[PDB]
């Protein structure tokens, strides 16, 4: 139903990471992608709302914290942007958290 | 991708009313969907498809009650297809 890839995403080929004095650290980085068909449908129902959607994506079953690190540094960089917190996983399921935020 | 029209037949079946079966519509289909999670913006990034109904129209009925008839509405689809899930 759902397909897991690592995959390189415009805003991170490459990501650049700025911390103050203008010090810049760039890098590539993977990101973990969900796509797929999930099974949804839309009907109507009684009362308030009206309709009733079963909508879902294909989310990542977040089970770890990646931490990548960039390389490409400019000289004299901060160490926190150095690196990247990735949430990390090896499968995705179809969820509508996506859909909530 | 495909989002289809399903008929249905509905029992109501309450304590009081008379027994009614109503026929309506529903989309049921699947779409694609890719997700992932963007620690730039700490959220997710969503860029998805879902089976609904565009167009629908209303079905009513009267349901014989024992203490009062009440009026049912109910959407019926007419058009399915896959469009975003938040509009």
């Amino acid at each position: 139903e759902c397909e897991f890839a690592m995959r390189l995403v415009p805003g991170f080929n490459p990501l650049r990471q700025v911390d103050a004095n203008g010090k810049e650290c760039r890098g590539n980085v993977e990101l973990p992608f969900c796509k797929g068909y999930c099974k949804t449908s839309e009907s109507g129902t009684h009362g308030f709302p009206p309709r009733v959607q079963n909508s879902k994506v294909c989310t990542l079953v977040t089970t770890s914290t990646r931490k990548v690190v960039l390389d490409d540094c400019d000289d004299g960089a901060d160490e926190s942007v150095k690196f990247v917190m990735v949430p990390h996983g090896t499968d995705c399921e179809c969820s509508a958290v996506p859909l909530e935020q | 991708n495909s989002c289809k029209k399903v008929g249905v037949e509905e029992l109501i079946n309450e304590k009081g009313c008379d027994l009614m079966i109503i026929r309506i519509n529903r989309c049921r289909g699947h779409c694609f969907s890719f997700t992932f999670p963007n620690p730039l913006t700490k959220k997710y990034s969503v860029h998805a498809k879902c089976c609904r109904m565009v167009e629908w129209e209303m079905l009513e009925t009267e349901l014989k009650c024992s203490k009062g008839n009440r009026n049912l509405r109910i959407p019926s689809a007419t058009q399915c297809e896959c469009f975003d899930c938040l509009v």
